[PDB]
């Protein structure tokens, strides 16, 4: 495994960048879904026709 | 032209028109549906129908008088019309029937009958007047939890629980000299009207109107009242606008005049110089639309209303109209501004010169109740003529570009997309 030293260094940049992208994606998803998540329905039965 | 005096706590404003054939006098109060609460909503609507009851109108008819009343969000008025030689007859009727001796009007068998009829007017409005009940829900959702969100007619639940002691409470707090303006329009003289109040010793109560806690606050939201049995779709959409006394009062009205109104069945309305018509006529997206600019004491609304039968292409109608609003911020031609200048002056000139003294009384009293005086029509034309393209771009950049909106709709509105999809159309990634 002659690439062992360089492979482990490159894995440190991947995980840090990908962990911060995953967390930033949860916030963006929750911001776009706020209107649907907090939505209220009421029902007034219509009078007979 | 107009003259305003403060002889006492009451204010007298007039507009002499010697070439008229009628005269009108009345009193306008600086309170409306914005000075109520959810539980007595519609009290001011009940007072209007008491003034126009059968017994009250029979006395006025025997003297040759006609009664008019109007309720708004910021004011309410009570007018008496008469021939030019009978102005003192109308002042006496107003005094003896409204200012004093209000208990006989509020008698039983008269409150009960009037209340029963107003309940019928409100029920019919909520089931038949779709374009107007949508505009009322737009206020309800744009200013929720605020004085400016209450409907001017009341609700079926406020009115059904209103009782004998509720109407007398409201008139104590709001029908006062400091809250009133006496208005005379038509073939009347300022000196002749002031000399009549000073003789009859006309005077209302001497209190002060209550001060509200909250203020008007716009909130981006939406309300949907779906009804698949209706044949059309009615939609209203607006952003926060300008209150009265704002410096950008005529720029916002000119901006609404750029897109104007439209009627699909009128041949001359299809030839108007509006670029929006080129995208909506090929597939007949709508039947009619109109753009407005509503101004109140605290805030206002700026938007448009539509009614359509093309229920499968509603998204195209909304998408295309909002992309035209995007051009106010970035690229609006000189010709569009010059055309809207000429149509706004014509529209204002018609409103203030309709020749109906009742209309002028409502406009005169409402203006004095806020600004203290009334701006001349010639002075308004100078301000409209001074607007430039740079003023429109600056106004639209702060009020329209990437801003929250309020939406109301009813009918067959399954094809109206979600809030965020519509909200994202208020700017564009290309600029
Ligand atoms: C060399 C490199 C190449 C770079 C060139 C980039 C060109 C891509 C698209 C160009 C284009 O026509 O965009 C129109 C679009 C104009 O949009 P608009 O003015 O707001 O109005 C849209 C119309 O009114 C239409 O309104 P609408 O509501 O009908 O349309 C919906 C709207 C709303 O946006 C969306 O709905 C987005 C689309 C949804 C997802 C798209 C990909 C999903 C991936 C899943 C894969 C399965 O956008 C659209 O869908 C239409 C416009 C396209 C938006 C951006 C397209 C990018 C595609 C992504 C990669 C695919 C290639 O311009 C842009 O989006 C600007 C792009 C600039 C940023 C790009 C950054 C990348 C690097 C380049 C730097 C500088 C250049």
């Amino acid at each position: 495994e002659p690439e062992h030293d360089e492979r482990k260094r490159l894995g440190l940049k991947t995980v840090i960048i990908l962990s911060s992208l995953y967390l930033l994606s949860i916030w963006v998803k929750k911001f776009k879904w706020a209107g649907i998540k907090t939505r209220k329905f009421v029902f007034n039965p219509p009078k007979p026709r | 032209a107009e003259v305003t005096q403060l002889s006492n706590g009451i204010v007298v404003a007039t507009e002499h028109n010697p070439s008229a054939h009628t005269a009108s006098v009345g009193v306008v109060f600086g309170s409306g549906a914005a000075n109520e609460n959810p539980y007595n909503n519609g009290v001011s609507n009940l007072w209007k129908n008491i003034f126009l009851s059968k017994e009250n109108s029979a006395v006025a008819a025997k003297e040759g008088l006609a009664l008019s009343s109007n309720i708004s969000r910021d004011f309410q008025s009570y007018i008496v019309s008469s021939l030019p030689g009978s102005t003192d007859k109308s002042l006496d009727f107003l005094n003896q029937s409204f200012i004093q001796q209000k208990a006989n009007l509020l008698s039983s068998s008269n409150f009960e009958a009037t209340k029963k009829s107003v309940l019928k007017q409100v029920q019919d409005f909520e089931e038949n007047d779709h374009p107007n009940r949508v505009l009322e829900h737009l206020h309800s959702t744009a200013f929720q939890n605020t004085p400016l969100s209450l409907p001017t007619r009341g609700t079926l639940e406020s009115l059904e629980n209103l009782v004998v002691a509720d109407l007398e409470s409201f008139a104590n707090n709001h029908f006062l000299n400091s809250n009133a303006v006496v208005v005379g329009t038509g073939n009347i003289k300022h000196e002749d009207l002031v000399n009549s109040i000073e003789s009859k010793n006309l005077s209302l109560q001497t209190g002060t109107k209550p001060v509200l806690k909250k203020k008007a606050a716009f909130l981006g939201s939406e309300v949907r009242l779906r009804d698949d049995t209706l044949p059309k779709a009615w939609i209203s959409l607006a952003v926060e606008g300008e209150p009265v006394n704002s410096p950008n009062y005529f720029v916002a009205k000119l901006a609404a005049q750029i897109f104007g109104s439209y009627n699909a069945f009128e041949p001359a309305s299809r030839l108007q110089g509006i670029k929006l018509l080129d995208n909506i006529q090929e597939y007949q997206l709508c039947d009619n639309f109109n753009h407005f600019s509503l101004s109140y004491k605290d805030s206002g609304l700026w938007g448009f209303s539509t009614a359509t039968r093309n229920v499968t292409m509603i998204d195209d109608l909304i998408h295309f109209t909002l992309k035209q609003w995007n051009r106010l911020t970035i690229s609006v031609t000189d010709t569009e501004v010059e055309r809207a200048k000429s149509l706004l002056k014509l529209q204002l000139g018609q409103l203030y010169e309709s020749g109906n003294p009742v209309n002028d009384a409502n406009l005169l009293g409402a203006e004095v109740l806020i600004k203290g005086s009334k701006l001349s029509l010639g002075e308004a034309f100078k301000k409209i003529d001074a607007i430039t393209v740079k003023d429109v771009k600056a106004w639209a950049g702060k009020r329209l570009w990437d801003q929250d909106i309020a939406i109301a709709g009813t009918g067959q509105i399954e094809g109206l997309l979600d809030y965020m999809r519509i909200r994202s159309d208020m700017s564009m990634m290309r600029w």
